């Protein structure tokens, strides 16, 4: 039981945080113009199916 | 004490910041808030604070306030109408109120 | 039959502190280029500022322009060929008996 | 070769573009652009760049590491505000005001006329007006007339809050009315309403703290 | 038993996997199996490419069961013929296409297993329309760091292709692997059909478009034309004595006289042309 | 005449960038 409470926590360490902004606009169907919440914009793109 | 899930209350006094905007934007979210549950009450106990009148042109502590205010003369009215959004007002004075409100 | 120079410079100069340093400069070297000349003002630096009421509290940049135009008119003049004119409403809040 | 060569240039784009904004332009091939990151660089441009789309100071992306100039953005992109935007009329009709005859005709002349009879202005030299003022006591239907015109109109429709740009950073407020401004440019004969200029139209000073 | 000058073959049906497995997986590294043959000791021939399922994170990938790994080679034996594994590929989603440090990891795993076992790195994002940036590392040892490693008798392998890239020799280039060329084997009977793919039947080519749009775009394209015109005589005429780099510095803005002329003409012509022949040739050979 | 005031904040931004060439992982 404690060895599971271990296990949860190796998966748990290669996780990493992701960014939050707001979407601007659509530009092509594969470009997006988003921009962070502290400053300034950027041109993305969605992976496959969102 | 009824409904104690869609009431939101406010001491219209801790709205103060000491940065310039950032008080307005506190007003733009709560409303919004009001916005997305749609049948929404909101309770402002002593508005005397954050209410006023008006002043003629005096500290830009006062303009800091007023600019406050007008945010919700406008949001009270202004462009976008609201729907099941109720309002309920409590002071002790109500001659040092704005005429506009 | 004088050059006429009529010099607005409200508010929006009043603000530009990097070039507030020389917008006399060189305007009092446009009237001694062109001819005989004349150059008209209003109320625009009453409404910047009178005195050192806004001094020692961050000298606010339009009274340090107004210390380079007493800077200038103390320098050299008696005329030479050029007046200055200013007319004004609200006469009793400006600096004047330094003036006079 | 040369059309070979000018396809094989366009991997440089492949989005993760950050964006800044077109400034001036020095010489042939080389500017000046302004980074939505603060700062203020000194650049270099494709040749690939048509030179027609430069100078309404337009929204431009640049490269992430040595920050070049890559692409023109379409210009109404950075402007972070929108206008009316398809279905938010707020249901007044023009005939549910009553009374106010004389200044319906005039406010609904004050804004879709010089559109057709421009040329009457100066034949007369009246110059004709850009903007027009609203005032009163406080309810004698001051925002239901700009409410009612937004519904019968098909102008571009910008409502502006009074004191929105009031941001706590340095500079936002002046940018935030560069945003509004060209995109009134950009788009169409619009209309842009600012309610509660009181806020920020005052008389007084600037108090230095 | 040393290295050479190798050469990595392809199969054309290989690219198109490497790429479309990549960009539809764009936003983290995809893994797949590499499967060809080992021609000689000199050159190196990939003939096949096919992916497996898998489970990933944002920074790492991982597959998942083998039983699928054996089954599917198995099935790929009965139809066709049996092959060899020769490697794998990843991809490195707008990186510098360099092997990282669990890229590293899998190769002492499959160098071990076998010799000239080849990883390759493919990039859908850096890669246009018009070329690719495909890669290929092959690992090199530690202990021969002061001993010579390739012998180094032609050039082909030397200043060919490219020298290597600022972005991939930080992390790698020429410490603990070394790079491989690539090049492109091409069967005459898929060669031939490459080529044409793009072409129609003879309706296409035989149409006639519609003569009241057709007169429409002519009145549409001449009437701006009169108005290029316009700006043209102005510009033209004005042209300040202003040593010409000026002259190239106040046009970038709104300016365009002499090249939109140029261009409407060219639109004008070889519309105008093809209407009319390819309705002198319905008339010559029809009836 | 014989009036005080209160006061206000403007506070900066702040931005950050790197060469974005160290990787992430060093774990496993
Ligand atoms: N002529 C009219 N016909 C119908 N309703 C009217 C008329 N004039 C005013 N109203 C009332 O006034 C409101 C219109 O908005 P309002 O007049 O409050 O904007 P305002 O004058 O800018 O007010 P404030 O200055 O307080 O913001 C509506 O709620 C409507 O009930
Ligand atoms: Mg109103």
């Amino acid at each position: 039981k404690q060895y599971e409470k271990s296990e949860n926590d190796l998966k748990a360490l290669q996780s990493v945080g992701q960014i939050v902004g707001e979407v601007l606009k659509q530009l092509t169907e594969e470009k997006f113009i988003v921009k962070a919440t502290n400053g300034p914009r950027y041109v993305v793109g969605c992976r496959r199916q969102l | 004490s009824q409904l104690d899930c869609n009431f939101l209350k406010v001491v219209s006094s801790s709205i103060v910041d000491k940065y310039i905007g950032e008080s307005a934007r506190l007003i733009r979210e709560m409303f919004n808030y009001a916005r997305d549950h749609q049948p929404c009450i909101i309770f402002m106990d002593e508005i005397d604070a954050i209410g006023g009148r008006r002043f003629s042109e005096g500290t830009s502590a006062d303009r800091e306030i007023q600019r406050t205010l007008m945010e919700l003369l406008n949001q009270m009215d202004g462009f976008d109408t609201l729907h099941r959004v109720k309002m309920i007002m409590a002071t002790n004075r109500p001659d040092t109120l704005d005429p506009a409100l | 039959d004088c050059t006429f120079i009529r010099v607005s410079g409200s508010e929006l100069v009043q603000k530009f502190i990097g070039e507030g340093a020389r917008m006399v400069r060189e305007l009092f070297v446009m009237a001694r280029e062109h001819a005989p000349s004349i150059i008209f003002m209003d109320e625009i630096d009453s409404i910047g500022s009178s005195r050192l009421e806004g001094g020692s509290g961050g000298d606010s940049e339009v009274q340090r322009t107004m210390l380079e135009l007493l800077n200038q008119l103390d320098g050299f003049e008696a005329t030479k060929n050029i007046k200055v004119i200013m007319a004004t409403n609200r006469i009793d809040i400006l600096d004047s008996a330094l003036l006079r | 070769e040369f059309l070979h060569a000018q396809e094989e240039v366009k991997r440089i784009q492949s989005i993760p573009l950050v964006i800044g904004q077109f400034l001036e332009a020095v010489d042939q091939n080389t500017a000046i652009v302004g980074s939505t990151t603060g700062s203020n660089y000194y650049v270099r441009i494709l040749s690939t760049i048509d030179r027609e789309l430069l100078k309404p100071n337009a929204s431009v992306a640049l490269h992430k590491h040595s920050n070049a100039l890559v692409d023109v953005l379409p210009p109404e992109a950075d402007s972070s505000i929108m206008m009316l935007t398809s279905d938010q009329k707020p249901d007044v009709m023009y005939a549910d005001i009553g009374g106010m005859d004389i200044q319906k005709q005039e406010v609904r002349e004050a804004v879709e006329l010089p559109l057709t009879h421009f040329e009457l202005y100066k034949q007369i030299g009246i110059d004709p007006p850009r903007g027009v003022l609203m005032y009163g006591p406080p309810g004698c239907g001051k925002t239901m007339l700009a409410k009612a015109v937004a519904h019968h109109t098909t102008a571009a429709f910008i409502r502006v809050v009074g004191s929105e740009f009031v941001q706590k950073y340095l500079g936002e407020g002046p940018r935030m009315v560069r945003d509004v401004f060209r995109l009134a440019k950009e788009n169409a004969p619009a209309i842009i309403f600012i309610d509660e200029i009181d806020a920020i139209a005052t008389k007084r000073f600037d108090a230095q703290t | 038993a040393v290295d050479t000058a190798e050469q990595v073959y392809i199969s054309s049906l290989a690219l198109l996997k490497m790429l479309k497995h990549g960009r539809a997986g764009v936003p983290m590294e995809v893994m797949g199996l590499m499967l060809g043959e080992f021609v000689d000791d000199y050159t190196v021939r990939v003939i096949d490419v096919f992916a497996m399922p898998q489970s990933g994170t944002g920074v790492s990938v991982e597959a998942v069961d083998p039983v699928f790994q054996a089954k599917m080679l198995d099935m790929l034996k009965q139809t066709g013929r049996p092959e060899m594994v020769v490697g794998w590929y990843h991809s490195h989603p707008g990186f510098g296409c360099w092997l990282s440090g669990v890229d590293i990891n899998t190769q002492q795993s499959f160098e071990a297993l076998s010799e000239r076992a080849v990883a390759v790195v493919v990039d859908p994002i850096q890669s246009v329309k018009g070329k690719v940036v495909i890669d290929a590392f092959r690992l090199i040892n530690a202990n021969m760091m002061v001993l010579g490693h390739e012998p180094r008798q032609t050039t082909s392998n030397l200043g060919h292709l490219n020298k290597p890239s600022i972005q991939a020799l930080i992390h790698g280039l020429n410490r603990h692997y070394y790079s491989i060329t690539i090049n492109y084997r091409k069967n005459e009977l898929e060669q031939k059909m490459l080529l044409n793919l793009h072409k129609k039947s003879w309706m296409e080519g035989l149409t006639l478009q519609d003569y009241s749009e057709h007169c429409k775009h002519n009145e549409s394209v001449v009437k701006e034309m009169l108005e290029l015109a316009k700006n043209y005589n102005k510009a033209v005429e004005e042209e300040d004595k202003m040593t010409p780099e000026q002259l190239a510095i106040k046009n970038v803005g709104k300016q365009d006289p002499k090249r939109h002329l140029e261009e409407h003409v060219d639109v004008l012509m070889t519309s105008n042309i093809v209407q009319c022949l390819a309705a002198m040739l319905d008339t010559v050979v029809f009836k | 005449x014989x009036x005080x005031x209160x006061x206000x904040x403007x506070x900066x931004x702040x931005x950050x960038x790197x060469x974005x060439x160290x990787x992430x992982k060093x774990x496993x």
